[PDB]
């Protein structure tokens, strides 16, 4: 079985070393993660630069950063495209983060991102079918 | 959802 915590790491991992920075089944989930996001770059582009837009970083900002846009996207509900995005967009921050030497923050958007999906992500995805539903379709 | 992301259209 998978670990929400292995993912987020997994992925956060991944967008990292595609910008060249080194950072420190659960495998499955993360591959199936990274096609979902490759798919929705040709397809949803402007909706991930709008989410994109205005992230503006500092250390005592990041966390209100993360907040309004993950609240933003689940606040009338969630569903795979959402948790799609929603990787996308931490991914994202961690690679701002590190770009604007606040490398620091890469662990605390790790967390972060790993409580959000624990308490308000989890129990959809175990009603909706799992991550096996998620990776039937684009693992 | 109330559709606000082109994504929530597939969903």
């Amino acid at each position: 079985g998978y670990d929400n915590r292995e993912i987020v790491m997994k992925y956060i991992h991944y967008k990292l070393s595609q910008r060249g920075y080194e950072w420190d089944e659960s495998e499955v989930v993360h591959l199936t993660l990274r096609q979902a996001v490759d798919d929705f770059s040709r397809r949803y582009r402007r909706d991930f630069a709008e989410m994109s837009s205005q992230l503006h970083l500092t250390p005592f900002t990041a966390r209100g950063r993360f907040a309004t846009v993950v609240e933003e996207l689940f606040r009338d509900g969630v569903n795979w495209g959402r948790i799609v995005a929603f990787f996308e967009f931490g991914g994202v921050m961690c690679v701002e983060s590190v770009n604007r030497e606040m490398s620091p923050l890469v662990d605390n958007i790790a967390l972060w991102m790993t409580e959000y999906l624990n308490r308000h992500l989890h129990t959809w995805i175990q009603d909706n079918g799992g991550w096996d539903a998620f990776v039937e379709l684009y693992g | 959802c109330p559709a606000r992301y082109g994504w929530d259209y597939e969903c």
